[PDB]
């Protein structure tokens, strides 16, 4: 997974790394993720990479889709 | 009490250069009363992120009318709090009101309406 | 079909992408729904935004 | 709000999605403690096509073309 993502610092595209690794967290476990995160701290690489991977930033993404576009049954409560 | 996030911004006058040095912390108003004039002192002190102009906590007085608020008086960056004592107390500060993060804009904070009411109650209004 | 809407799996499939506009993805699209990064074509051109949420707490 | 459904596995690589799985077997056992109950909310997974700046982090608004008929897929009622 680590290898990958050396090729991709060479390239300095944002947009591609960012794809990739969007993907990745989705599917990926647990385990994986979080000794990866580790990893890529050492090799210098940008700390965009290391956010997306920690999780967060697709928690945010997915709560926006929720709030805006809620219907809410009324009948459920009453 | 009227407290904001704000930081220090080097103030300058030679070329105007005016670039914020981060920090974060904040900037307390004390509206006081000390004598007629109201000295509602600006004072600059670093409650977080001390990384960047310390500027040591000092709280400065304000005489009214002297004082020119002016939004961009760098020109060159947005959320110039100055404040221009003619050189002799002039410092320079910089918003940090988390509203649409840290970012400068022009015209000071996101919320346009209510910074710009704000800056005249502590200028103008003298206790 | 507006951005960021419910989408079924059977509308999903039959989506491409307007090449003329701004925003196509920088590679080929999923076919199918989640996250899809987009290439700007122009920044400058102004454009509608919604902040994400974390910001908007901000 | 009526948008979220249960993704059985990230079938994108072909290996099972983790929350799915588990929350899944902790709802089903609910007789003998009640509020085992509220392990099915980790399964649920929004289906939602977001687009991403890659180098903002922001949502444009934009609009796609959509080979569909529009009805049949609209929002049902509101119940």
């Amino acid at each position: 997974a680590l290898q990958l993502f050396k090729k991709l610092k060479e390239e300095n595209d944002e947009g591609l790394s960012a794809q990739i690794a969007f993907d990745l967290v989705s599917s990926a476990s647990q385990q994986l993720l979080e000794i990866l995160v580790t990893e890529l701290t050492a090799q210098g690489y940008d700390p965009a990479l290391l956010n997306i991977l920690s999780g967060l930033p697709t928690c945010d993404y997915y709560n926006t889709f929720l709030l805006n576009n809620k219907n809410i049954d009324i009948g459920l409560l009453n | 009490v009227i407290k904001f996030r704000a930081g220090v911004c080097e103030y300058n006058e030679d070329s105007r250069l005016c670039t914020p040095i981060p920090v974060q912390g904040e900037i307390e108003i004390k509206p006081n009363e000390e004598e007629e004039l109201g000295f509602w002192d600006f004072e600059w002190r670093p409650t977080e992120k001390p990384v960047g102009r310390e500027l040591d906590p000092i709280s400065l007085i304000l005489i009214p009318g002297e004082t020119m608020w002016v939004p961009i008086k760098s020109s060159k960056s947005g959320r110039i709090f100055a404040l221009v004592f003619s050189s002799n107390e002039r410092y320079f500060f910089w918003l940090q009101e988390k509203n649409s993060g840290n970012l400068p804009l022009n015209e000071l904070s996101a919320k346009d309406k209510e910074i710009y009411n704000k800056m005249i109650g502590v200028l103008n209004n003298s206790s | 079909v507006d951005n960021m809407t419910r989408i079924l799996p059977q509308q999903s499939r039959y989506i491409s992408f307007i090449k003329d506009d701004r925003f196509v993805p920088v590679r080929k699209f999923k076919g199918n729904n989640g996250v899809v990064v987009l290439r700007d074509r122009e920044p400058k051109e102004p454009v509608a935004l919604i902040e994400t949420v974390r910001q908007m707490k901000d | 709000g009526r948008n979220v459904t249960i993704q059985l596995e990230n079938a994108d690589t072909g290996t099972l999605d983790t929350k799915s799985v588990v929350g899944l077997v902790m709802f089903s056992q609910f007789w003998y403690w009640f509020p085992l109950a509220h392990f099915l909310s980790l399964s649920f997974t929004p289906t939602t096509v977001i687009g991403i700046r890659g180098s903002d982090q922001a949502i444009p608004k934009f609009q796609m073309n959509c080979y569909a008929k529009e009805d049949a897929f609209s929002y049902p009622r509101m119940y």
